[PDB]
């Protein structure tokens, strides 16, 4: 199988900055990554499909990037509504894996 | 107003059965293939089975392999899962998920999900 | 107000194998057909469900710009229901396709003098494709009975085969530059009307 390693697991950032996300993969899945918000209680819902291609409605400040076995996420504008944990998907082969996931916190 | 809607959690004592449901409105089935995800209390998101487009294929996780069945049956819209021998350890959130592109979306027929459902909650007792 | 970019899908630099060909999504633009319908200047222009004389008053949720590059004789085989080793192991249209296909000649640009093999096809595979998938596996594939052990050599082969483009072939034999634009109607947005 692929080990999909998405670490750390916690991050603390502040309104107005930018944020930055990485995850990790053992072997290769070419462009085949995805990525997922979920606030708590909630569907987690898509923003960016085959590693770089935004989803209709993302605001455009969400950017992601990365081929091979490391990958980036991006945000450049920190919104009150952008606190949530992220998760990296890959679709290359069966069985599909999920990340362990990153959650991002308010800091003061 | 694409929807995803799931049937069927509950509590179960081990060693039986369930059945899941999943029904889809806003889009044309039978171009599409499914997934189905679960999440564990205060755990993470873990992958569980697929099924394509025209039903060809199944694939399941190994930790559930041997035990659970995935189906669909899109001249009614829907999507199954049955569960056999449940342990304790089956307790989750389940999702069904929506697969963005027609067919097999540009690779091996799996890519990113982009419509979930609610999902139900299954939890393992006695 | 901002027009579709079709100058990056139609005059790109680079294009992509058969086997690997390349996906494009475009959304929220003002896209322009009567420019690429009444240019003058595509070998093959064939629209399959929609109509391309002035339906460019239609709207849909979002469009996919399939493009790679095949030889001549082949372009044929860029259709619902044709079978071949491009419809079968590379590239493969549903039997209900919606969308247009685009072909033009592109001896000028990728035909080179002794041969450019850049361009590559899949040969064997154990099994037909199914509407758009994309295999990049490169597996050897066994024609016998005996294991291959990952060589190729007797009933083992390399499944991926080149292609020979010279200036000097004739038409079935010359580069052509393919385009496949897909359209998508879902339940929300309609985001891509192109008035
Ligand atoms: C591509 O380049 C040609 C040459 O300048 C130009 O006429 C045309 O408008 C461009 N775009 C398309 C879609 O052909």
């Amino acid at each position: 199988d692929i080990q999909m390693t998405q670490s750390p697991s916690s991050l603390s950032a502040s309104v107005g900055d930018r944020v930055t996300i990485t995850c990790r993969a053992s072997q290769s899945i070419s462009s085949y990554l995805n990525w997922y918000q979920q606030k708590p209680g909630k569907a987690p819902k898509l923003l960016i499909y085959a590693a770089s291609s935004l989803q209709s409605g993302v605001p455009s400040r969400f950017s992601g990037s990365g081929s091979g076995t490391d990958f980036t996420l991006t945000i450049s504008s920190l919104q009150p509504e952008d606190f949530a944990t992220y998760y990296c998907q890959q679709s290359y082969s069966t069985p599909l894996t999920f990340g362990g996931g990153i959650k991002v916190d308010i800091k003061r | 107003q694409v929807q995803l809607q799931e049937s069927g959690g509950g509590v179960v004592q081990p060693g039986r059965s369930l059945r899941l449901s999943c029904a889809a409105s806003g889009f044309t089935f039978s171009r599409y293939g499914m997934h189905w995800v679960r999440q564990a209390p205060g755990k993470g998101l873990e992958w569980v089975a697929v099924i394509w487009y025209d039903g060809s294929n199944k694939y399941y996780a190994d930790s559930v392999k041997g035990r659970f069945t995935i189906s669909r049956d899109n001249s009614k819209n829907t999507l199954y899962l049955q569960m056999n021998s449940l342990r304790a350890d089956d307790t989750a959130v389940y999702y069904c998920a929506k697969q963005e592109g027609t067919y097999c979306s540009g690779g091996s027929c799996y890519s990113g999900l982009d419509y979930w459902g609610q999902g139900t909650l299954v939890t393992v007792s006695s | 107000t901002n027009l579709c970019p079709f100058g990056e899908v139609f005059n790109a630099t680079r294009f992509a194998s058969v086997y690997a060909w390349n996906r494009k999504r475009i959304s929220n633009c003002v896209a322009d057909y009567s420019v690429l319908y009444n240019s003058a200047s595509f070998s093959t222009f064939k629209c399959y469900g929609v109509s391309p004389t002035k339906l460019n008053d239609l709207c849909f949720t979002n469009v996919y710009a399939d493009s790679f590059v095949i030889r001549g004789d082949e372009v044929r085989q860029i259709a619902p229901g044709q079978t071949g080793k491009i419809a079968d192991y590379n590239y493969k249209l549903p039997d209900d396709f919606t969308g247009c296909v685009i072909a033009w000649n592109s001896n000028n640009l990728d035909s080179k003098v002794g041969g450019n093999y850049n361009y590559l096809y899949r040969l064997f595979r154990k099994s037909n494709l199914k509407p758009f998938e994309r295999d990049i596996s490169t597996e050897i594939y066994q024609a016998g009975s005996t294991p291959c052990n990952g060589v190729e050599g007797f009933n083992c082969y390399f499944p991926l085969q080149s292609y020979g483009f010279q200036p000097t072939n004739g038409v079935g034999y010359q580069p052509y530059r393919v385009v496949v634009l897909s359209f998508e109607l879902l339940h929300a947005p309609a985001t891509v009307c192109g008035p």
